């Protein structure tokens, strides 16, 4: 898996920051690439935590996990805390298209169950069961790395 | 209808079951898939006759009567260093102390 | 001394030793201590509550022992408690741990009594019974997480917590933030 | 599919990973995070456990294998009376 922590025990400080009106999931890729969650950060919250040179993250909606940005892109690598500062994971929204803002709140309105109760074409409830995975992303974010 | 075998050499033993109308060769796929060698390198052993890999197991002489779960039969394994084959060598299990007086 | 290769070893070796009819409790905290703790073996298992620390089980030892990840975020500590009569060993994979020890309170309702007071360092590996007393631990560290294996037989779900100001007691049965890497709410 | 056991005077045992799990004590071994990484061998060491008694046990392992099933007849384990109390104490230590 190209898409996972180094295990270096070299610590480095970090400050999460949500800076989306969502409810935060930090995800970490384990040394296997798997994700792991951890605490959730509510909107405006920031949070020095303790991590690693070379550990992946990425950030989603804790409750309906749609992804997010930290740093302007999807996966966050702290380096090596130069003379003891800091790296900042700025967390925002990212600019979703309007057909995925759609999906999205549709989503929150409808039960599953009920997607094919709706009054759209049918392409459109295979989109809206199409829920957003940190699985699938890290597929793409991972054949997206091979074509360097 | 099935055979338990104890392949035996120098100190390992293997215990695997096999059907009394499978084939010597059969068995050596066998130890080939657990100790990798292939059967051009190997040697089986019914006490001190070595057998045909053409030979079933039955013809051989191991049979549901005297090779059971519970009393396994055993079977003589030489594998062959480079030139020519090793000496078939099984070294014996230990030995059980003296029956306690008690047992009678 | 058999010094366990990884993980996964020492659990095998621990498995082996619990079989036995005499299990040596000095044998056991010096094979614990043994291991060199490797986090690409543990990960799945450290899994981080914010307010709390977690207990993550990691093998039920056929009925015999209990083996479980406790997790401490900055600033979180234990209660006071028994063990329910069994034997406890604590092993740091990360961080440290401050142990307190307490002896058992007066039926008299006064402040309980600090015997001794330390701090286990990463590897090591420390014991427990009610035997030699009640204990708290602790990660006082403000920056950095504990994490800590734990060995307890017989298995216990149940202790008792004890307030500091009174030695009053109170039961306490106690939960897990996951078992064998799956979280369980 | 296979696993190694090796008893106290160096004798290796082959047999079945699932008929090693008949014991309730390899069981627990290798059933949770015991189980081998594939980076480490299969082998287990039972260090107190003679060669003699180790391949009966095995003998036990496949006796108990073949005929748990068998829904019409079953013939008896047969324990020669010189490794009886040798093979009670490996049957106790391995919980099976
Ligand atoms: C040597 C090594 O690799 N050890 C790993 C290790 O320490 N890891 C791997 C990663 O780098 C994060 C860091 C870790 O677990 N930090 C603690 C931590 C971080 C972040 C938050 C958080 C998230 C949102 N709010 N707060 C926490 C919240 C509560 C308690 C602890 C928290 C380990 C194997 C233990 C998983
Ligand atoms: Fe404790």
């Amino acid at each position: 898996p190209v898409l996972r922590s180094v295990n270096s025990r070299e610590p480095s400080q970090v400050i999460f920051c949500n800076r989306s009106p969502r409810v935060v999931l930090p995800v970490w890729l384990n040394f296997d690439g798997e994700p792991q969650p951890y605490p959730t950060l509510p909107p405006g919250t920031g949070r020095r935590i303790h991590s690693y040179r070379g550990h992946l993250w990425l950030f989603r909606d804790a409750g309906t996990h749609d992804g997010l940005l930290v740093n302007q892109t999807e996966l966050f690598v702290p380096s090596l805390n130069v003379d003891g500062q800091p790296i900042f994971a700025n967390i925002t929204l990212p600019v979703y298209t309007l057909k995925e803002r759609c999906l999205q709140v549709v989503r929150s309105l409808v039960k599953p169950e009920n997607y094919r109760r709706l009054d759209i074409v049918r392409s459109l409830y295979e989109d809206l069961e199409d829920h957003p995975n940190v699985q699938k992303d890290l597929e793409r974010l991972t054949q997206e790395r091979i074509a360097h | 209808m099935d055979v338990f075998l104890m392949i035996r050499r120098h100190k390992t033993t293997i215990f695997t079951d096999a059907k009394e109308s499978s084939t010597v060769f059969e068995l050596k796929r066998i130890v080939e898939g657990i100790l990798k060698r292939p059967p051009d390198e190997q040697r089986l052993y019914k006490d001190d006759q070595l057998l045909d890999d053409g030979k079933t197991l039955g013809e051989c002489g191991f049979t549901s009567q005297t090779a059971r779960p519970q009393a396994p039969a055993t079977v003589g394994l030489a594998f062959r260093a480079d030139d020519t084959f090793e000496a078939l060598c099984i070294e014996p299990f230990s030995s059980p102390p003296e029956l306690p007086d008690v047992m009678k | 001394v058999l010094k366990p290769r990884t993980l996964a070893d020492l659990i095998r070796i621990l498995h082996q030793l619990f079989a036995g009819d005499e299990v040596n409790v000095e044998e056991v905290q010096a094979i614990m201590e043994a291991y060199e703790s490797d986090p690409t073996e543990w990960a799945m298992y450290a899994k981080f509550d914010q307010y709390r620390y977690t207990r993550n089980l990691v093998d039920q030892g056929n009925g015999k022992f209990n083996l479980m990840i406790l997790c401490w975020g900055e600033g979180h500590g234990s209660s006071i408690h028994d063990h329910t009569n069994s034997h406890c060993f604590l092993k740091m994979l990360q961080g440290n741990l401050k142990e307190t020890l307490f002896a058992w309170p007066d039926k008299k309702s006064n402040e309980m009594v600090k015997k001794s007071e330390r701090v286990l360092r990463e590897n090591q590996c420390a014991y427990i019974n009610d035997s030699i007393g009640l204990h708290r631990v602790e990660n006082i560290s403000h920056t950095e997480p504990a994490v800590s294996l734990h060995l307890y037989s017989p298995p216990f779900d149940t202790c008792h917590a004890f307030d500091q100001r009174t030695g009053h007691k109170n039961k306490v049965t106690m939960t897990f933030h996951s078992k064998f890497g799956i979280r369980t709410p | 599919m296979y696993v190694k056991l090796i008893s106290s005077d160096g004798h290796e045992f082959i047999v079945k990973r699932e008929h090693a799990l008949t014991s309730g004590t390899i069981k627990a071994m290798l059933s949770g995070p015991g189980q081998f990484a594939e980076n480490e061998t299969n082998e287990v060491n039972f260090r107190e456990i003679p060669s003699h008694v180790l391949s009966k046990v095995c003998m036990y392992f496949t006796y108990k294998v073949r005929y748990t099933n068998s829904s019409t007849e079953i013939p008896e384990f047969p324990i020669a009376p010189e490794i009886a109390l040798e093979l009670l104490m490996a049957a106790n230590f391995l919980d099976c």
